[PDB]
């Protein structure tokens, strides 16, 4: 076909730089690290009062203790999150300890970019993925949000917000939130900016908040905790 | 270290009953060597030309007529590289069916295999089909038989057809001419006429070469015998 | 270069489907024709053979119509090429099946399990489907008599009366026209297999040579399966020729 | 294309790559004016240079820049110009 | 309706036969067109009639060649197409032919009578300029960065040279413009040609490529020429993916047109003489899909950048077209501007626009705050899908 | 355009385009700077962060507490070689049982990236390492391209205008066999500081620090932790 | 899996020309829906093509992936019929369903297979010789909790939830039907959910009840293939009723 190990002069691909407008597209995903949790928030799309939210999420479980929110193209996050729930879980039989939110990071991370137009196999790929995912669980070195993108790179964050845009949802949170604060106001900030870059606007079946602290497991809320968060936008 | 290149379909249906790519591996078997097929009814008999028309032929036993088993024979035209995996697989075949039987592989059964890999070479990108048809003999079934295989891996049931240069035309004039009920000497004799007919230039003994299909066996004639047959008729 | 070009085997089309598939359908048109027709206590194949030469010495006598099976039978419609590879996959799968069932392979169940092979080729493996479409006639008791069609799509169909080959359209109609669902005898279907046979053809004339039919009757005991000699087919050219009459009246 | 001398962008604008401004100069100027040491030599004076390499390096700046100053007899032709969108005029 | 249109159809055909007729018929009834101002000069026009230097044909002067032997020789081209080699004008200045001027030669005797304001020598030049307005940056979304940039590499060295002297520069012979699309790349630069009292030509590159190449090569050097006529002027190249391409010739396809244009260009860039306060704008997707060929880098100077208007960055160009609107708007200009995704600062400006159209349905003649908040919902979607080929397989 | 991306169409040099757009994507990538001595071995990579409200990716990483790796190009491609470098010198630990030299370890390196600029359809790597080792003999800082050609080095710099870097390294070249742990650190800040403008210096929290030896394992200092390694330093040598 | 190009090619859109053109291939398996009962899970297919001499199992979008789910299949296009290439995705679908039943042997969920499929699209991506998909399905089918469950997946990659949803013909178009026809009464009704699927095929298809087949599957017993017959009975009554919701 038309070239896949298409370089520019200045020294990246432009398939790479191709990749971000398929995310933006998509759903959006909110991360925020707390010392007190972490709080993943996401899209759930709405679009007929039927679909139910108990029962189907977007916030989905790497390991009982950590937590997966999606952003960008749907089916292209599925595929990252099956290797890494077997990973996590052949490391916690192994090791017997919880695994840092930035050892499940790096290695979604070296599927991103290995593309090549021909010699390709399960490794590599015909064009590189669209998908920013968020990566939020607590582990023995405390809370963590890892954030991997689509250029295949992780990076440590406090806050991170990917969605409809990328860059804007980041602007808006980092306007409201700080460092280190409660689980509430932490769990506010998530909510705000969601409803603001969105064409949708903010509801208790509209988006899907999932909290995990430290010393618990991962939780996936229920109707009314779930209703709890909306209140406070 | 490894190879690609080529694993795309190079083959598209053509609305003829035939792929496009096989229809001109046809004309090749057309270009190639004149080589004529009549069935005498008391043994096949196989003829071909000898030469590739550089006229030094010194055979011995580098023929293109060539006994795979007991009583199965091959004469070709076309492609020389193409043909030599034939014989090769015809003995593998032939023994294939000596081992089970204890009988060499009959026409019918022997064309149906080799028939299979060379439509294989068609429809698999990065190879092409053969550029080989076969004129196969054998006694089976206590009667004797002549087959066609053609370079698609189609074939046509024939009791005399003609290939190489004027196959078309060959094959029309064995439909209206072919002879049955035929002695061992008067079959030599046909076959040779007939070759004179598909061939041109000079025929001495080291231009044209003969194999012989009967009951004692698939046997290939010695120079000097083609030469009288040659010399007998008009 | 390879990455320059298109032919579009794997890859989908505008269409939304691949050319490669649709192309093998235009080839099975111009090549000879295939009809199984149904009867109360057997089915029947009938085909016209590739050769529309005006000799044949009948070296092999499935040149169109190969028997796989005690229990089966098939016919080709299309290209003989692609038939040769398909007809020795065919010997081993109807009777593997058998040696573990001890019961004549389903009809069905057959079809789909070729039907798979088929599709497999189109979608991966860079090889083009197969321009063989292949008419099944079998018994299995929990459906009855049968008849089943392949496609290079991988699409199968259950039928009573189809054909599939040259000028087809015109085929199943006029299989349906003399035949409805359950009407004909063996006996009388073979005739009327003989009568589509002479109209429809690649080209004209209905001989012994361009002709081989094949009858599955169930015998005592034993499901039988019989490719007829050139002498028994020529008994029902005369039979199809009263057969024209008949359909008429 | 008639004679009409063409600027000097001067050579002293590139500085380095000495060797192949010696080139330049003695290669187009020489043989011009100075015919009759090519003849003496025993050389036809050239049928031309050709100048290639990279983009910007100086390849037209030193020959437009040379001439001027040595003072020649430059004819302006621009090989575009030649093409036409009459047919083989 | 089908027998209450047949009735209606007869009735205009009749009225409509007569009027022909009518028409036809009435005329001007052989008035004259000119009054009562021109009856004196029918009686000069009469003696114009006798006079051998009326009428004039025009022509131009192609070339200068002396071999003077009367008064200069000139050899102009006659719109008969037989050249003709004239002498000096009657009584005016010899400064006034020049190669590439238009004259006025006699048709009866072929000398120049008087000479006409100059050009006329190419016919696809002429055409290839088009009109010119003015549009100011009230109208132009944002006075960001990406903004700024653009005034101060053409606006400053054009309208004084003595500040590009001053740092030890030439004010730029090129100028290059990036940028990707639906940004207002044009509408900015129609605001800073105003400020500058620059003249701004514009060019279409698609005009350019044409079936046989050589016509587009004969326009570029005729236009160059032109331009340097005028002083400090930008020419100013917009829409060009010939002169904007990719750098590569096939040797069968439209690439070759493509490929001499360019060429011409390079050397133009360059020039017979250097182009110093000379600009030629060129407007470009980005410079990595601009050639390393006809960019040869001192010459073309600085690369203004325009980019894609940020969440930050369209908040502030949606004020712009708001406040220069008129709308009674509750709802602001920040929330509004989150509301839309990263995508077009186009989508964004036709919110303000779209809110107007919605107003008339609404039954109103002004824009209310909820016919904003229903304009950003359906134009995001809109504009941004059902749109581009569905395919990037096997192209070059 | 179509004959650039072809692995198999070439310059009449006899370069292959997608080797040379390979190496620039290092160039494109932020400056490194990898020193060694005759106990140490120092990695100063320079971070990037995407907000204010987040800490910055370590570009130094972690495979053994006796050879360690920093990055410059794309992490993606980074992770495949990672995968690649981390299993060799495992192995090597558990058959052989020597502290693996660094000079046997780039050389197979060399080899893997050598593969896809061969092999038609498919592209070159581009990101830049800079492995420090430490085996009996003592330090190496080996620099490995995205081509086979590997460099020994007592201190080299790469990435952005990292030509200037080395005038640096060159004038304090001895001095680094007798400097300690410490100093090592501040002249590869000195270092760093000249492929980025005149118009910027070195902070704290873009300052990543990896250090080598078996005389230490192997430590990654992060954002806050780097502040100890990075007192000392010159404001742009010129 | 061998070829020698890319299967796709990445375009600044962020589609997939392969997953879009296989959303037209899979309408080639005509209209579908399914709506989700108290008790009685029920979906119908468009077309069975009856002529008397043909069987009805042959032409089916109804597939049985295992005896305790099913599916029917479509999304979106008008393209031409060909039941077949539908037809591979359930060859890969009925081993995954399968394959799960080995693994827990309870009623097989629908989650499992939805999520399972939306990857298997991309895994096809990555590969030069394979060709992708890009489907909807009507997942079917019960949990070990015996509550009803009617999920649906899309070329998208995503899955969702629903009391009632239909594809084909305009995927959205056969789904706002549904909406206004559905009222909180139907669900829990077993009558009312069979109602709402003949409707919807009666829209796009001639002569229903010929041209509607479906199947209703129960918490404690397997697929049940409903005849044709049956269901034409409903046709004439429930075609009275559509005109009324409209």
């Amino acid at each position: 076909d038309r070239g896949v190990n298409t370089f520019s002069p200045e020294g990246r691909l432009f398939q790479v730089e191709y990749a971000i407008e398929g995310h933006k597209l998509g759903s959006t995903a909110i991360g925020i690290q707390t010392s007190e949790g972490v709080c993943l928030a996401v899209e759930k799309r709405i679009t007929s009062p039927l679909m139910e939210p108990s029962s189907i999420e977007k916030i989905v479980e790497i390991d009982a203790h950590i937590g997966c929110a999606m952003s960008g193209l749907i089916a292209d996050a599925k595929t990252l999150i099956d290797k890494a729930r077997v990973e996590t879980q052949n490391h916690w039989f192994t090791y017997n300890e919880t695994m840092t939110v930035e050892s499940v990071t790096q290695a979604v991370s070296n599927l991103a970019l290995q593309f090549g137009e021909e010699d390709a196999d399960p490794g590599a790929m015909s064009r590189p993925f669209g998908v920013a995912l968020l990566f939020g669980g607590v582990d023995e070195k405390g809370p963590q949000l890892f954030h991997m993108d689509p250029s295949g790179t992780f990076v440590q964050c406090d806050a991170r917000a990917i969605g409809s845009a990328s860059e804007g949802a980041q602007s808006s949170l980092q306007e409201v939130y700080h460092k280190s604060t409660t689980l509430k106001e932490a769990i506010k900030s998530s909510l705000i900016i969601l409803k603001q870059v969105m064409e949708e606007k903010l509801n208790a079946t509209n988006i899907e908040l999932a909290t995990v602290q430290p010393g618990q497991n991962f939780h996936m809320f229920t109707k009314e905790e779930l209703e709890e968060v909306i209140k406070d936008i | 270290m490894a190879e690609r290149g080529y694993s795309f379909s190079l083959t598209t249906f053509s609305p003829s009953g035939k792929l496009v790519q096989i229809e001109y591996a046809l004309a090749a078997v057309a270009g190639g060597a004149p080589s004529v097929g009549i069935k005498a009814a008391n043994g096949v008999v196989l003829a071909t030309e000898k030469k590739q028309k550089s006229i030094l032929y010194d055979e011995r036993s580098v023929h293109k007529v060539e006994p795979i088993t007991k009583h199965i024979g091959l004469v070709y035209s076309g492609m020389g590289p193409d043909y030599r995996v034939l014989v090769h697989r015809a003995r593998k075949l032939a023994q294939q069916y000596y081992l089970v039987y204890q009988e060499p592989i009959p026409t019918a059964q022997l064309v149906q295999r080799v028939a299979s890999v060379m439509q294989e070479y068609t429809q698999s990108g990065g190879v092409r089909p053969f550029g080989v048809s076969l004129l196969i003999c054998g006694w089976n079934e206590g009667r004797p038989y002549l087959f066609q295989s053609d370079p698609s891996g189609a074939y046509f049931a024939w009791k005399a057809t003609a290939m190489g240069k004027n196959y078309v035309n060959g094959k029309t004039f064995l439909e209206k001419r072919y002879n049955e009920d035929l002695e061992l000497e008067d079959a030599i004799h046909t076959a040779i006429l007939t070759l004179k007919e598909s061939f041109e230039g000079q025929m001495t003994e080291d231009n044209i070469e003969v194999g012989i299909c009967n009951e004692a066996g698939f046997r290939r004639l010695t120079p000097t015998e083609v030469r009288d047959y040659l010399a007998a008729i008009a | 270069m390879s990455r320059r070009y298109d032919s579009r085997t794997t890859i989908f089309s505008p269409e939304g489907r691949l050319y490669q598939v649709e192309y093998a359908m235009e080839a099975i048109g111009h090549a000879g024709t295939c009809l199984g027709i149904l009867a109360n206590d057997g089915v029947l194949l009938a085909a016209e053979r590739r050769n529309i030469h005006k000799l044949l010495d009948e070296v092999f006598f499935s040149e169109k119509i190969y028997k796989l099976n005690e229990d089966m039978a098939c016919s080709v419609a299309g290209i003989t090429s692609d038939a040769n590879v398909l007809t020795n996959e065919l010997r081993l799968i109807a009777q593997r099946y058998l040696l573990q069932y001890q019961e004549p392979i389903p009809c069905e169940q057959l079809v789909t399990a070729l039907c798979d092979i088929k599709q497999a080729y189109t979608q991966f493996g860079g090889k083009r489907p197969f321009g063989v479409s292949l008419l099944y006639i079998g018994w299995d008791k929990h459906y009855g008599f049968q008849l089943y069609q392949s496609d290079p799509s991988g699409n199968y169909g259950g039928w009573k009366a189809t054909c599939i080959g040259n000028n087809s359209a015109a085929a199943v109609s006029m299989l349906k026209q003399d035949y409805k669902e359950g009407e004909m005898t063996l006996k009388s279907a073979l005739a009327l297999a003989v009568k589509v046979l002479n109209k429809t053809m690649d080209v004209s004339k209905l001989s012994a040579e361009k002709v081989e039919i094949a009858t599955l009757t169930r015998e005592n005991g034993k499901t039988v399966i019989r490719v007829l000699k050139q002498k028994e087919v020529e008994q029902l050219i005369k039979k199809h020729e009263e057969e024209e009459a008949k359909a008429e009246r | 294309m008639e004679v009409d001398e063409r600027p000097t962008e001067q050579y002293s604008d590139i500085g380095g790559l000495d060797k192949q401004i010696q080139e330049l100069v003695e290669a187009i100027v020489l043989p011009m004016n100075h015919k009759e040491k090519f003849e003496n030599l025993g050389i036809q004076p050239p049928k031309g240079v050709l100048m290639y390499g990279p983009p910007g390096t100086g390849k037209t700046l030193l020959a437009r820049a040379c001439a001027a100053q040595t003072k020649a007899t430059f004819l302006k032709l621009a090989g575009p110009q030649l093409v036409q969108m009459f047919i083989g005029d | 309706q089908s027998t209450y249109s047949r009735q209606i159809k007869q009735v205009e055909d009749d009225i409509q036969q007569l009027l022909k007729k009518i028409n036809e018929l009435t005329g001007i009834k052989e008035s004259d067109t000119g009054l009562a101002p021109p009856a004196l000069w029918d009686l000069a026009a009469d003696k114009q009639t006798l006079q051998s230097e009326q009428p004039l044909q025009v022509a131009r002067c192609t070339k200068i060649i002396n071999a003077d032997s009367e008064d200069p020789k000139y050899i102009i081209n006659v719109k008969q197409f037989a050249k003709f080699v004239v002498d000096l004008s009657d009584q005016v200045a010899p400064t006034d032919i020049e190669e590439g001027m238009r004259v006025g030669v006699d048709r009866n005797k072929y000398q120049i009578h008087i000479p006409l304001p100059p050009k006329i020598d190419p016919t696809v030049t002429m055409m290839q300029v088009e009109e010119k307005p003015d549009v100011t940056y009230s109208d132009v979304g944002g006075c960001k960065e990406q903004i700024e940039k653009l005034r101060e590499v053409v606006e400053t060295p054009l309208l004084h040279p003595e500040r590009f002297v001053n740092l030890g520069i030439e004010p730029p012979k090129g100028v290059l413009l990036f940028g990707p699309p639906g940004t207002g790349k044009t509408l900015c630069a129609r605001a800073v040609a105003n400020r500058t009292d620059a003249c701004f030509i514009p060019v279409i590159g698609s005009e350019l490529v044409q079936k046989y190449v050589g016509e587009g090569a004969r326009m570029v050097r005729e236009l160059f020429e032109m331009a340097r006529t005028k002083k400090a002027c930008l020419i100013f190249f917009d829409e060009i993916d010939a002169i904007g391409g990719a750098r590569f010739d096939d040797g069968a396809g439209g690439d070759n047109e493509v490929q001499r244009t360019m060429l011409e260009l390079i050397n133009q860039l360059d020039g017979f003489d250097p182009r110093g306060n000379i600009k030629v704008l060129m407007a470009t997707n980005r410079p990595d899909t601009l050639d390393p060929a006809l960019m040869r880098p001192g010459r073309l100077d600085r690369k203004i950048e325009f980019s894609l208007p940020d969440l930050e960055g369209r908040t502030h160009i949606f004020k712009i077209h708001a406040r220069s609107m008129s709308v009674e708007r509750d709802i602001r200009f920040e929330l509004l501007a989150r509301l839309c995704p990263n995508s077009t600062g186009a989508e964004i400006r036709s919110v303000c626009t779209e809110a107007g159209m919605f107003a008339i349905r609404a039954r109103r003649k002004i824009a209310t705050e909820k016919d904003f908040l229903e304009a950003v919902n359906k134009v995001i979607k809109s504009y941004a899908k059902f749109s581009a080929t569905p395919r990037y397989m096997t192209y070059n | 355009n179509q004959y650039d991306n072809d692995v198999t169409v070439w310059s009449p040099q006899g370069r292959i385009h997608q080797i040379e757009y390979a190496m620039e994507a290092v160039k494109q990538g932020s400056a490194t700077v990898g020193l060694k001595s005759k106990t140490h071995a120092v990695l100063v990579a320079l971070k990037r962060a995407q907000s204010e409200l987040a800490a910055h990716q370590k570009k130094i990483l972690h495979v053994d507490n006796h050879i360690g790796i920093s990055i410059a190009g794309l992490t993606a491609d980074a992770r495949l070689l990672c995968n690649f470098m981390r299993q060799e010198c495992l192995d090597s630990r558990f058959v052989f049982d020597r502290p693996l030299p660094v000079s046997r370890l780039v050389s197979l390196i060399g080899s893997k990236t050598q593969i896809p600029t061969q092999r038609y359809g498919r592209r070159p790597y581009g990101v830049g390492l800079l492995i420090a080792g430490y085996d009996d003999m003592g330090p190496h800082v080996f620099q490995t391209c995205p081509s086979a050609n590997y460099f020994d080095c007592r201190a080299m710099s790469i990435g952005a205008r990292s030509q200037s870097a080395r005038t640096y390294l060159e004038r304090h070249m001895s001095e680094f066999m007798q400097c300690n742990l410490d100093e090592l650190v501040k002249h590869g800040l000195r270092a760093l500081r000249e492929t980025l403008p005149a118009e910027q210096d070195l902070t704290t929290k873009n300052v990543s620090i990896g250090i080598v030896g078996k005389d230490l394992e192997f430590t990654i200092y992060d954002d806050d932790d780097v502040s100890p390694f990075l007192d000392g330093l010159e404001e742009r040598p010129q | 899996m061998s070829y020698d190009r890319a299967i796709t090619v990445f375009s600044p859109d962020g589609h997939l020309f392969q997953v879009e053109y296989a959303q037209e291939a899979v309408k080639k398996g005509s209209t579908a829906v399914g709506v989700r009962g108290r008790d009685i899970v029920v979906l119908g297919v468009e077309k069975k093509s009856v002529a008397k001499l043909q069987d009805e199992r042959t032409v089916r979008k109804i597939c049985a992936l295992d005896d305790n789910v099913c599916m029917a299949f479509a999304v979106v296009a008008s393209v031409s019929g060909l039941t077949a290439d539908a037809r591979i995705v359930i060859n890969r679908a009925r081993v995954e369903c399968q394959s799960h039943r080995l693994t827990v042997g309870d009623p097989v969920t629908v989650e499992y297979i939805t999520r399972y499929i939306a990857s298997l699209k991309q895994r096809y991506t990555q590969s030069n010789g394979r060709r992708p998909f890009g489907i909807s399905a009507l997942i079917v089918g019960f949990d070990f909790d015996g509550t009803p469950r009617l999920y649906q997946t899309d070329p998208s990659g995503t899955y969702h939830a629903w009391k009632a949803n239909a594809i084909g013909r305009g995927a959205k178009s056969v789904r706002e039907f549904l909406e206004k026809n559905y009222t909180d009464d139907a669900i829990e009704t077993d009558d009312l959910t069979i109602k709402l699927v003949i409707k919807a095929l009666l829209e796009v298809v001639q002569s229903g009840g010929k041209n509607i087949e479906l199947a209703v599957m129960r918490r404690d017993q397997p697929l049940k293939i409903l005849s044709p017959e049956e269901i034409e009975k409903y046709v004439a009554e429930i075609e009275k009723e559509k005109e009324e919701n409209e």
